[PDB]
């Protein structure tokens, strides 16, 4: 079939109709970003000429090919640790949550570390870790930061966020009640803080339900972890191809260097070993080039993850769709195998109504414009209300400002501006 | 480190310099203990050879083949081996040996070789282009010459039993037309049960030790252990993904031996700058502290660094959370890296902290913008 | 009379032990789900061409089929490999034996060796003058046709007879239907289990899914 | 050591050129690394084989060098884009993005030239001295909730 | 010339494909660039080389 681009939705546009949400929903989205890859290291001399003095002596005729491949792989390995350090070590102190979890109805026990585990990882972190999973000179170097240290860094970031807002990312951590922090964030998205202080219980319930649905999605969908597992698969395939390349002849009488050595005298043993050396050296160079190209991509992804951490966890972002669909409120970092997972908490308007709007209002020949928000009419009466939430108020001289006269603004309407 | 860096000054850090490799202690040679001698006598000292059109193909099996006497014998006019070297025939050994005995004219000897063509290499005897074996020829003008008209000439290894059949007359007064007794030794080197092996004495086998083994010509180095892999009765060798041998069957005792490569790993040298000290700490990567102030880490075996309980900021990274540094009398120490000072936040539901002051801070960020605009004349570089 | 070969005709290609690995090999195998000429042994032994190799299978209840003949003329004019299994002895000869017009058993020799309810499968092929026999004995409970299932065949005999083979024939003990296939240089993907037994195979040219 | 990656790029480029130059001394299987020596000693039928070996080796070395240079040029291009973005959004304006312009609240930046690079002096506002206070989400005056 | 890098990418890809195609006419030391010509003139022992 021809694929569908989505359901068609005509927008009821007109020159004096506005739609304002009357309700909202708190939605938590998940974004997975690779941070690092496996720190492989290949002994080029042992791979090409494993335990063969004649082959090593012949390989010495190729100059510094072996050493430069080793150098490139070492650079990649160091860059991996640099990526991990850049993404996670963005907090100068190891904060920890207070023993009493009085966060005004917000339940963070789902993403805070669980003390009962042998490794203090959250339940979501355990879900992430349980979903994502030779003798030829090919070795794997262990990462500098252990999973326990990554978990400690993420716990520090999460505790600092929950207890201090963006103040810990800016400078010294400044404690603040979580309800007040959420009021800060609501003011950050153009919604008055009275909305939060009046719908605190509803918002807390929505946040908890969203976190539970994150549990359900992570426990039910294996394909949720995407590019992160794709990197692992690509690296495994690259190593498998490099290993399988050892069985090729490349034109030589045998793929076994010992077999070639035990059957031929040096005068043509050298020719056979030259063919094998050329083939295996080409294979190593191909592997190293692929690894460099993929390491550049992983470095770019790590820079993106560090940017998201700084501008989304340590602060609040005004950039659209940088921190999930909707108006960003806050994000929570979580550790993943060779990656980081962000839980973007966003504000999404839900239920709208049609209103008649007006650019300005005449009271005494003077044009009144809203200080904040827009003018709406329920059919008979005119109110001024904020943009992202329907909360009508009487139009007063404290809500509007005077500019010009009635004869300039197109679409101005007549009403009365109450004077306190 | 100094040689690896091609410099006389070593900067602070950890460098990968060499590779640790356990060495074998003794060599194991193992062949079936068959005392039979291969009947090369009835092939090379036969009274009469067959003609080139119906050359006899003799099977040689279940015997010991001594090629040294054949090589050293001076009766041979030419001895050309194409698959294997003549001096390796005593160590290498084969499943089966084919000896094709026939008589060829003096000028046609060059045609008995892989890749050769002509009225002999194509019509009455063709050798494969991948032939593995030796061609042996000696003059027989004092045994076969007369006129001797009993010798006639007409796919590889094909016996093709105005006629396309012609004969020549052998006379002592005819070099390039004199009779040559040429015999082709054909070997098969497929990994299979070996029946023809050279006069090399076998030795006792040593298990659980890094040894240089030799099983029916299959050579290598590794540690031999008893394995629980069920070889089928026709199976002789086991293989891994990389085509290397993984398990073997002892030809003398029908038991299976597992071959594991002897311990190896990279060697990393943890040193402060030579401007500071000449003392170094050595890390043996991904090996145990057995085959090597010894500290065992998940990154390998660390020797020369004293383990310290106190944690500091990472100075020289090692791996798996261990970092090393030069600290006080001074020496190299090993410790777990510290992620920073712990700072509990005095959180409560009605307490807020507001800064009563501020400080202006100026930071520096350096960003590369460009690199050197090099250009290489490829023609001049390659072929100046 | 024809029938379906299903997944029969899979044998160990070499003498190298492998375990828990998918290995691809290029060797003369029986095509999956091919047609194998079906003969009856009721109340029928032509001389069949050998081609490039033969798959032979039979279902037995009283040990009626006990021998095979290989050759070109089968009339004492050329060396003919002969196999007979009488009582409890396996007998193999390569003599230029003189054969009858309808050879069957009642109820320059250069080599010689002397040692429904049952399904016996055999594979015969000559490479470079080497005569190899692969076989597998397994119990079955079926009389209508060859049972459906997978079971690998191991080699038991390797003879360097060096005979040019083009035709063959089966020996019947007269006082068990048998099936004959043919091998082609087909590509197979063999699944070796933990114990090294070929449990599954994929016929790379059978269909696009197997591709 | 204050200037890091900037000097690292120079070191990498110099090392790549040094390796490319040193590759001219290798044999790659030829009798001599000197093309003039090979030419002055052999007739064309064998000089062709020796020169073929040398050509293969040197051409493959050039290809390796060029591939490394392309990979590094991509990284330098990304860094230059980052520098241009920082200039535009940090020097030519004021940035609200956290830690994009130094730790703290960004006030202004000053550009400085560096060898094959740019140096930014990010001036940021950092709160220093704190005090504990008792806070309240709202205040009742006459039954009505007042918010700041 | 208003459309810059967008047309530059197309040009680079076209040049890469043209170079790849033209590489088929090179000898690389062989007697002929035509594989059929090499096959029809030589027996396997050096046809393989
Ligand atoms: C805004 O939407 C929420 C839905 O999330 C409404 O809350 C629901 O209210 C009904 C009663 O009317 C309850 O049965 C549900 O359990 C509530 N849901 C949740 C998640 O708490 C809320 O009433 C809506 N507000 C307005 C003004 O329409
Ligand atoms: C936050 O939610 C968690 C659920 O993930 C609550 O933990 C559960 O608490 C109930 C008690 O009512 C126990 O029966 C469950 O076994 C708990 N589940 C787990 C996974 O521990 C937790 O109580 C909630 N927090 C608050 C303050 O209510
Ligand atoms: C538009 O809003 C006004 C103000 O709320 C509504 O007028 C009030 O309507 C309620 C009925 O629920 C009465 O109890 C009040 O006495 C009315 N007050 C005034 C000042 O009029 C009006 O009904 C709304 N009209 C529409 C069409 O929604
Ligand atoms: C809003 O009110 C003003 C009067 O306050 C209206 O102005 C009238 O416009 C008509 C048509 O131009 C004139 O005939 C009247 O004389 C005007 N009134 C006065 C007092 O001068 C204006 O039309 C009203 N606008 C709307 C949209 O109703
Ligand atoms: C950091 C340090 O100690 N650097 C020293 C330097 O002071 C001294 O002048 C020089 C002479 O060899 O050696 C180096
Ligand atoms: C019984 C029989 O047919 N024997 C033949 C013999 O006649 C023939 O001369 C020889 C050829 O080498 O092969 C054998
Ligand atoms: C038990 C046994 O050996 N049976 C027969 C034997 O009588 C016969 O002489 C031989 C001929 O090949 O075949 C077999
Ligand atoms: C506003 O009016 C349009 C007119 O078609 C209607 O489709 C739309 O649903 C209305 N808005 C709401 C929130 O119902
Ligand atoms: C809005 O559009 C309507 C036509 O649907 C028109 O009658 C009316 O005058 C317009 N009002 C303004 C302010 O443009
Ligand atoms: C053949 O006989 C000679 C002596 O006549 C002997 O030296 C030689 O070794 C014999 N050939 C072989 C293969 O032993
Ligand atoms: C080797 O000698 C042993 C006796 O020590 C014997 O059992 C074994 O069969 C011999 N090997 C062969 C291949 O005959
Ligand atoms: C080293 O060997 C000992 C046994 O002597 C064992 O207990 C330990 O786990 C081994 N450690 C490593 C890293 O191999
Ligand atoms: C660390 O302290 C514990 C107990 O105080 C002791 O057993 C251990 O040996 C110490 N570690 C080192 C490296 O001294
Ligand atoms: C096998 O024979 C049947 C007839 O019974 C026929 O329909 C089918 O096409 C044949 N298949 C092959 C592969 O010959
Ligand atoms: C392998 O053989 C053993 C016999 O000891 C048996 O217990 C086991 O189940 C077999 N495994 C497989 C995968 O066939
Ligand atoms: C606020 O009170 C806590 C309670 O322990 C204390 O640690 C903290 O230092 C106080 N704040 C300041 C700025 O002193």
């Amino acid at each position: 079939y021809t694929m569908s681009l989505g359901a068609e939705n005509s927008v009821a546009y007109s020159n004096n109709s506005i739609a304002i949400p009357t309700n909202f929903t708190i939605s938590v989205t998940t974004e997975i970003l690779p941070v690092s890859m496996t720190k492989t290291s290949v002994d080029c001399t042992m791979y090409i000429c494993g335990d063969s003095t004649e082959c090593s002596n012949l390989l010495l005729q190729y100059g510094s090919f072996c050493t430069q491949l080793n150098r490139a792989l070492t650079g990649i390995a160091v860059e991996q640790d640099k990526n991990t350090q850049e993404v996670f070590a963005q907090v100068k102190q190891i904060y920890k949550t207070p023993p009493i979890k009085d966060f005004g109805g917000f339940n963070f026990s789902q993403i805070l570390p669980d003390p009962s585990k042998p490794s203090k990882r959250s339940f979501i972190e355990d879900l992430l870790f349980n979903k994502v999973t030779k003798f030829n000179g090919l070795t794997v170097l262990p990462p500098l930061l252990t999973d326990e240290m990554i978990a400690q860094y993420t716990s520090a970031l999460l505790a600092g966020t929950i207890t201090s807002g963006w103040t810990f990312g800016a400078g010294a951590a400044l404690q603040i009640p979580f309800a007040m922090q959420m009021a800060y964030r609501f003011n950050g998205i153009g919604v008055t803080q009275n909305v939060l202080y009046e719908n605190q219980k509803l918002i807390a319930n929505q946040f908890n339900s969203a976190i539970g649905k994150i549990q359900d999605s992570l426990s039910s969908t294996a394909s949720a972890l995407g590019k992160l597992q794709d990197v692992v698969n690509q690296n495994a395939q690259a190593l498998n191809t490099l290993v399988k390349q050892l069985s090729s002849n490349f034109g030589a009488i045998s793929s076994v260097l010992n077999d070639i050595l035990s059957r031929l005298d040096p005068p043509e043993a050298e020719v056979q070993i030259d063919r094998l050396i050329t083939g295996r050296l080409q294979s190593l160079q191909t592997y190293v080039t692929q690894q460099l190209i993929r390491a550049a991509e992983i470095r770019a992804s790590a820079n993106l993850a560090a940017t998201k951490m700084s501008e989304c966890v340590l602060g609040q972002s005004k950039r659209v769709d940088f921190c999930g669909k909707g108006y960003h409120l806050m994000s929570f970092p979580q550790s993943a195998p060779h990656g980081v997972v962000f839980l973007h908490v966003t504000y999404v308007p839900a239920q709208e109504k049609n209103f008649t709007t007006a650019p300005a209002i005449c009271h005494d020949g003077k044009a009144h414009f809203p200080r904040e928000g827009v003018f709406v009419s329920n059919g008979t009466h005119w109110f001024v209300t904020q943009r992202n939430f329907y909360e009508p108020q009487i139009i007063t001289t404290d809500n509007t400002f005077v500019s010009g006269n009635c004869d300039v603004v197109i679409g101005i309407v007549n009403n009365t501006v109450y004077d306190p | 480190t100094k040689c690896t860096l091609k410099s006389f000054t070593v900067e602070k850090g950890i460098y990968q310099t060499s590779n640790f490799r356990v060495q074998p202690t003794e060599s194991i040679v193992r062949f079936p203990n068959i005392t039979n001698l291969c009947p090369f006598g009835e092939v090379f000292n036969a009274t009469r050879f067959a003609s080139v059109y119906a050359w006899n193909r003799k099977r040689i099996s279940n015997c010991v083949a001594d090629y040294s006497v054949l090589y050293n014998s001076a009766s041979f006019s030419t001895f050309k081996c194409y698959g294997v070297s003549p001096t390796k025939l005593n160590d290498l050994c084969f499943t089966n040996v084919y000896a094709d005995s026939f008589v060829i004219r003096g000028d046609e000897v060059r045609q008995i070789a892989p890749g050769q063509t002509g009225k002999i290499a194509d019509y009455n005897y063709k050798l494969p282009d991948d032939f593995t074996g030796c061609v042996i020829a000696w003059n027989s003008n004092n045994l076969d010459s007369k006129g001797n008209y009993n010798y006639l000439y007409r796919k590889p290894f094909e016996r093709d039993i105005y006629f396309p059949l012609q004969s020549y007359g052998f006379q002592p007064t005819n070099v390039g037309y004199q009779p040559y007794r040429v015999v082709v030794l054909s070997f098969e080197l497929l990994h299979a049960p070996a029946t023809v092996c050279g006069p090399k004495k076998s030795t006792n086998l040593v298990k659980n030790k890094c040894v240089n083994f030799n099983f029916n010509g299959l050579t290598g180095t590794g540690v031999l252990t008893e394995s629980n892999k069920k070889f089928l009765p026709f199976q002789q060798f086991g293989r891994d993904i990389a085509d290397t041998t993984d398990a073997v069957r002892d030809p003398q005792t029908l038991e299976i031996l597992d071959i594991t490569p002897c311990s190896f790993g990279g060697v990393s040298v943890i040193t402060p700058g030579t401007n500071t000290s000449n003392q170094v700490a050595v890390l043996y990567q991904d090996v145990n502290c057995t085959e090597v102030n010894v500290f065992q880490t998940r990154a390998g075996c660390l020797i020369g660094a004293e383990h310290v309980n106190n944690s500091y900021e990472c100075d020289i990274p090692i791996g798996a959370g261990i970092c090393a540094s030069y600290q006080t009398s001074q020496s190299i120490i090993a410790y777990t890296m510290s992620l920073g000072a712990e700072n509990s936040v005095a959180y409560s539901n009605n307490s807020i902290a507001i800064p009563t002051n501020f400080t202006i801070s100026v930071t520096t960020e350096i960003l590369p913008v460009s690199m050197t605009k090099t250009s290489v004349d490829c023609t001049m570089y390659i072929c100046g | 009379a024809y029938t379906n070969s299903f997944t029969r005709g899979v044998y160990y290609p070499d003498k190298v032990f492998r375990s828990s690995v998918l290995h691809s090999t290029q060797d003369l195998f029986l095509p999956f789900f091919s047609n194998v000429t079906w003969f009856h042994a009721i109340h029928d032994n032509p001389v069949l061409p050998f081609n490039d190799g033969v798959y032979f299978a039979s279902t037995e209840k009283s040990n009626i089929i006990r021998g095979w003949i290989f050759g070109t003329t089968l009339d004492s004019k050329t060396q003919s490999l002969l196999i007979v299994n009488n009582a409890t002895n396996v007998v193999i000869k390569v003599c230029e034996f003189q054969f009858c017009n309808d050879p069957f058993l009642g109820v320059n020799c250069t080599f010689e060796y002397v040692s429904f309810k049952n399904l016996r499968e055999f594979v015969f092929k000559n490479i470079d003058g080497y005569f190899k026999i692969y076989s597998k004995h397994t119990p079955i409970n079926l009389v209508r046709d060859l049972p459906q299932g997978f079971s690998a065949l191991e080699p038991l005999v390797d003879l360097p007879i060096g005979i040019n083979i083009t035709r063959f024939q089966t020996l019947l003990a007269l006082h068990a239907a048998y099936y004959v296939g043919y091998l082609q240089p087909r590509t197979f993907l063999l699944k070796y289990n933990e114990n090294g037994t070929i449990t599954d195979a994929v016929d790379c040219a059978l269909d696009p899914l197997s591709e």
